[PDB]
């Protein structure tokens, strides 16, 4: 089989910047290579064919080129919907091959996040557990650090943090952090809290609550 | 990103037995021109192409695949199916359908993609904990609520709002594997003058357990 | 021959002629050569434990050798079919060969990169074993000949084989044959190495189907003069009494006419049906097939004595291991399923010989008498009978041409049993090795066997060009004959092309029985 | 139709490839088509030398015929030439009709 | 002596993560190479022999490909029966030599 090595992984611009992406095969493809774009949550659809022919409709900004093993995509100035992994595929001979993918992050101002924290349910401690869990919405860079804090005390084991991917629009990021632990354990202290360290200061957000206040 | 065709199937396989997916195609006969074709996505991000069949009939495979695979055709219906026997963990992916432009290019529509898990792991349904404010103060302006979806395991569910507001601002937070089970969360923001006043309730879908639970908050 | 270092040391010659009664099939195609077994000679067994009928000992050499047992090595579709449609019969009768153009390439893998570059002065040797004093191994329908298509560069295959072994060990009369130990002929580049052979008399391949068969034979219009046995009981008003009566057999009668010739031998094989349904489900696969056994080892029993592959309809079965399969271009080495495979059928000589899934005949067991009713019993064995009458395995353009009739006390009628021409000397084993290159030696002297060379392989092109003569029709048949044609309907790709890919393929096996002779 | 000489057996058809040269094979035999060549191109000269026939000129016409001339007046590039960045170049089409015979 | 170096030294890695492991020969091998897996306090086991053939019983998670000096052993999605040092040997000709092992940590 042909192997296709796509260049940069990932690379984050905003709309209006010019990009450039690489895909080199293993053998000589004779130009017939295919690129494809991604949004997250979506099935790819094909810009150019044939290395430098732009599929119908696509817009004048992207533009392919190259020959024998080196190939390149361009986009000259990015535009909000084009956010999204591109892949290259070649059709030189079967089986067909693709790139790795580079991801696209087109989204801006750094922005701290919004924090909540919030108690574990009636309906989860019925079952035995406890989860609290903290939402950081709204941030950017997306680089950010929870620490969750038991009666003063640091919390390391029991965490999930999950991360969104860049937002469409405001091209800003969320995280969800949550601590379980037993509602035994939870019952054995009062004040919960999570601080949320970012770029944007110095001293981290804090947000907290007392399991005696209900 | 962005367009046409649409796959279905079930989401969940048991090891050995076999896949079997279906792609119904509008705005355009199966006949007549294009070769179809079948790829693959692992969850890391690879894209993978399975193998094809013609406007003719014909077939091609990927030599990896092709001791299992089976593509075939309903021109009545306007659907191309794919059959993939002796399935294994490796075998979850997200399956689309595609056309080719054929001779010189390749694919030009391709399918919303379904997703398909392999596991005997047990199907396990999601327990879905609503996630209302823990504090001491009434909220300002505006207030978010969330709702917490735990330990299920074929990946895929979807949660859904109702609001009171027309307008809110929701995040859904990635699914992620601990322990061998799914855990994932999301949440709505909307006035403060909509909730505690208006009702707002998610809905948790995960049909591979053919389950749907709703949650109001407070 | 020989010459300078820009100098093509031959020309490609690729082309095909006819002339009525002969015709010649030129072939040139490039190849590659690396060193194998890292230049050694190694000795190589079975695997210990490994189930005794597969045990085995003998030796790998550092030597390649070259290869085109196979029809289609020199017959492209086209040709073969102008053949194949107008020819009673033909054979070989002489050819020439010659390497040339060689080159000589040195690799070197410098950390992440290598660089192939000229070693000019290095060579390649070069040596035909023309007084078969080695190990005859073509014939044994090993793959690594000539690529159909001659677009298609290759690889040469690697010299090896096999002598006496007593489980996976050796036994003393086993031979060590060492390939250096012959004069090579050494090329450098500018040099060529031509050599040209003449084929033995043997008979041209019956490339006809039979229109009469044994059994109906006879004029239907007249009755013979013999008589034959009738019946042997008679009426006698309600109970019978032995009374032995006899007929002149006549039209109606003709199973039970006199004749003068039996059908061919037969061995008898499972038979499996293309159906999957059908087919009993369970592993005979071995313990079903039908084999023999020489020193204990039971081996299989392919390519059967030549016999038909089914009965009138009923083209959708066949021997386990009766027939001739090949792989669709791309199907895998291994458990491949039926739609990955090619299987030949041999029908057209049901005429003559037996069917090999079904007993021969039947003889008699017992002696009757009034207190003893007469036995019967099927036979699944027949050996040559005086009177027998056959035809040999059809060959296919994709299929092996000859075989090395093996130095023995006795044969017995030698058409190899794969098809083909048994040859008693054919033509000699081409052998090619690339004289090894001493990599950097130290200053302070050693007498241990080098072992540090220089990486390098060879390439260059070869042709073969071979001289066939033929048999053409004439009969006074009437009505049309059969012929091979290509299908006329429209199709995604044509039979016997590149695909879009450029991947040339064989779509079917193509026999060579189409023309038909009365027997 | 596009002009030009009709002819039943033309100048045949002349081709060129380059013999491949397979790079570095693996030391252990496989059957498959080589597929690993080393990367290169070839080049040199080629020449071409034809012989015409003609028919010459001959009529008793008094009055002068046409002829093909090139334009007196200045000009930034000679026509049929290589411009500043020698870019050869034909200015326009020269058919061949420009003598006069009668019909 | 042939000396076969094996690539990393060390590796950490979790349940169903793809590793692969190199091991290159001073000379050209010829795919008499075989790769095994040793866990701690205990002997090795047998993988792969004749560097892409799999031994009985041995998942198909593993694999080995190479030819000549260059040769590499794959585990598709770890498990974690799967922590252990892998080792590979060479056959083709006496005294046979082992690299110098690769340990994977698993958790």
């Amino acid at each position: 089989d042909i192997q296709m090595t796509q260049s940069s992984s990932s690379f984050s611009v905003s709309l209006g910047d010019r990009v450039t992406i690489t895909c080199k095969a293993s053998e000589d493809i004779h130009n017939r290579l295919a690129w494809y774009k991604q949004k997250p949550g979506n099935a790819p659809r094909l810009l150019i064919s044939g290395a430098t022919s732009l599929e119908t409709g696509v817009p004048s900004r992207f533009s392919g080129s190259g020959s024998g093993k080196d190939y390149t995509l361009s986009i000259t100035s990015l535009q909000n919907e084009d956010v999204a992994t591109y892949y290259c595929q070649q059709y030189w001979i079967g089986p067909f091959t693709f790139g790795s993918g580079t991801n696209l992050e087109i989204k801006r101002a750094d922005a701290a996040p919004t924090v909540s924290i919030f108690p574990p349910s009636s309906e989860q401690l019925t079952s035995g557990g406890a989860s609290v869990v903290c939402f950081l919405n709204n941030f950017y860079p997306k680089d950010i650090n929870v620490k969750w804090k038991i009666d003063g005390s640091e919390r390391q084991n029991g965490v999930l943090n999950s991360w969104t991917d860049q937002d469409s629009k405001d091209s800003t990021y969320s995280m969800s952090s949550t601590l379980t632990l037993t509602k035994d354990e939870y019952e054995r202290h009062n004040s919960y809290t999570c601080e949320a360290t970012h770029k944007t200061s110095t001293s981290p957000i804090v947000k907290s609550f007392n399991r005696n206040e209900c | 990103s962005d367009v046409q065709l649409q796959e279905s199937g079930p989401d969940l396989v048991k090891p050995s037995q076999s896949l079997s997916l279906t792609c119904t195609v509008t705005g355009y006969s199966i006949t007549s021109g294009y070769t179809w074709h079948w790829i693959r996505q692992f969850p890391g991000n690879k894209q993978e192409w399975m193998g094809y069949i013609h406007f003719s009939g014909y077939t091609n495979y990927n030599p990896s695949l092709k001791s299992r695979v089976s593509i075939t055709r309903d021109t009545s219906k306007n659907q191309f199916f794919l059959h993939l026997n002796s399935v294994t963990t490796e075998d979850t992916a997200t399956y689309y359908c595609a056309r080719g432009d054929y001779g010189y290019e390749w694919f030009t529509y391709w399918g919303q993609g379904t997703l398909v898990t392999v596991s005997a792991a047990k199907t396990t349904p999601p327990s879905v904990y609503p996630l209302a404010p823990g504090c001491g103060d009434t909220t300002g302006s505006s207030v978010t609520l969330g709702c917490l979806v735990k330990g299920y395991f074929p990946e895929s569910v979807t949660v859904t709002w109702n609001s009171g507001s027309l307008s809110s601002s929701v995040h859904t937070f990635p699914a992620l594997l601990q322990s061998g089970l799914y855990t994932m969360s999301s949440s709505v923001t909307v006035p403060s003058s909509t909730w505690p006043s208006q009702t707002v309730t998610c809905s948790v879908a995960h049909p591979a357990s053919s389950t749907t639970v709703d949650k109001k908050l407070e | 021959g020989a010459d300078g270092v820009g100098n093509s040391s031959g020309n490609w010659h690729c082309d095909s002629t006819w002339m009525g009664d002969r015709v010649i099939t030129t072939s040139t195609r490039t190849w590659a050569l690396p060193t194998y077994n890292n230049h050694l000679y190694k000795q190589i067994s079975s695997q210990s434990g490994a189930s005794n009928d597969n045990h085995y000992f003998g030796y790998s050499t550092p030597w390649g050798y070259f290869d085109f047992n196979r029809f289609h090595c020199h017959f492209s579709p086209r040709d073969w079919q102008r053949l194949i449609n107008n020819n009673w019969g033909f054979r070989p009768k002489r050819l020439n060969f010659k390497l040339f153009n060689i080159q000589v390439k040195e690799v070197t893998q410098n950390d992440g990169t290598t660089t192939i570059a000229n070693n000019l002065t290095s060579t390649v040797q070069v040596f035909t074993d023309s007084e078969y004093q080695l190990p005859y191994v073509l014939g044994s329908a090993h793959q690594g000949c000539l690529p159909p298509f001659p677009a298609d560069v290759f690889m040469v295959p690697q010299y090896g084989y096999l002598t006496l072994n007593n489980g996976s060990q050796a036994v003393g009369r086993s031979s060590f044959y060492c390939l250096e130990y012959f004069p090579s002929q050494m090329l450098r580049t500018g040099n060529n190495f031509t050599f040209s052979y003449t084929f033995e008399d043997v008979p041209f391949h019956s490339s006809y189907a039979h229109s009469q068969s044994l059994d109906r034979l006879m004029n239907p219009l007249i009755d013979q003069y013999l008589y034959y046995l009738s019946r042997t009981n008679t009426p006698s008003g309600t109970t019978t009494q032995s009374r032995l009566q006899f007929s002149q057999a006549g039209a109606s009668d003709i199973r039970d006419q006199s004749r003068n010739w039996l059908p061919g031998p037969c061995y008898r094989q499972q038979r499996v049906s293309k159906t999957s349904a059908d087919n009993n489900n369970s592993e005979y696969s071995w313990t079903g097939a039908t084999k023999y056994h020489l020193n204990g080892r039971d081996s299989l029993v392919n390519p059967g004595p030549a016999m038909a592959s089914h009965k009138d309809d009923e083209e959708k079965f066949f021997p386990q291991s009766g027939v001739l399969i090949f792989g669709k271009q791309g199907s895998e080495k291994t458990n491949v399923d039926i739609e990955k495979v090619m299987i030949t059928d041999e029908e057209e000589i049901r005429t003559t010989n037996p069917v090999a899934t079904e007993q021969y005949g039947s003889v008699s067991t017992n002696l009757q008498r009034g207190n003893r009713q007469a036995a019967t019993a099927d036979v699944n064995t027949q050996g040559v009978l005086p009177g027998m009458v056959w035809q040999d395995r059809d060959v296919y353009l994709q299929g092996p041409i000859w075989a090395k009739i093996p130095h023995t006390d006795g044969h017995f009628h030698p058409s190899p049993l794969m098809g083909g021409f048994g040859l008693k000397h054919p033509p000699p084993q081409i052998l090619i090795k690339n004289t090894p290159v001493p990599a950097n030696p130290s200053t302070t002297f050693s007498a241990a066997k080098f072992a540090s060379f220089i990486t390098q392989y060879s390439t260059g092109q070869v042709s073969v060009e071979i001289e066939w003569e033929l048999q053409k029709e004439n009969s006074k048949r009437w009505n049309p004959e059969i012929q091979y044609t290509s299908n006329y309907n429209k199709s995604v790709n044509v039979d016997f092309t590149v695909d879009t890919n450029g991947v040339y393929s064989e779509p079917r096996p193509i026999g060579t029985r189409y023309l038909t002779r009365n027997l």
